[PDB]
């Protein structure tokens, strides 16, 4: 009484509605600190003349 | 050395016949690796075997 288990399991079955269907989420955290920058976007490297 | 948070190394290896002290000659060291670490280094220790 007044004591419960906090963790609960997500019901997953293919017959469940699309709204409750499990969705795998990937969250990218972009943080710019005082340290030097490394990761950058792609390159171009066009033709040479 | 460490400059602007960029630690650099210069390595040169040449054979010489030596007993003690050092040989007399000129040497120009070459880059080895560039390590954009950016930590404060006030001291160092030589690891032996």
């Amino acid at each position: 009484f007044n004591c419960y288990f906090p963790l609960q399991s997500y019901g997953f079955q293919p017959t469940n509605g699309v709204g409750y269907q499990p969705y795998r989420v990937v969250v990218l955290s972009f943080e710019l600190l005082h340290a030097p920058a490394t990761v950058c976007g792609p390159k171009k490297s066009t033709n040479l003349v | 050395k460490n400059i602007d948070g960029y630690f650099k190394i210069y390595s040169k290896h040449t054979p010489i016949n030596l007993v003690r002290d050092l040989p007399q000659g000129f040497s120009a060291l070459e880059p080895l690796v560039d390590l954009p670490i950016g930590i404060n280094i006030t001291r160092f220790q030589t690891l032996l075997a």
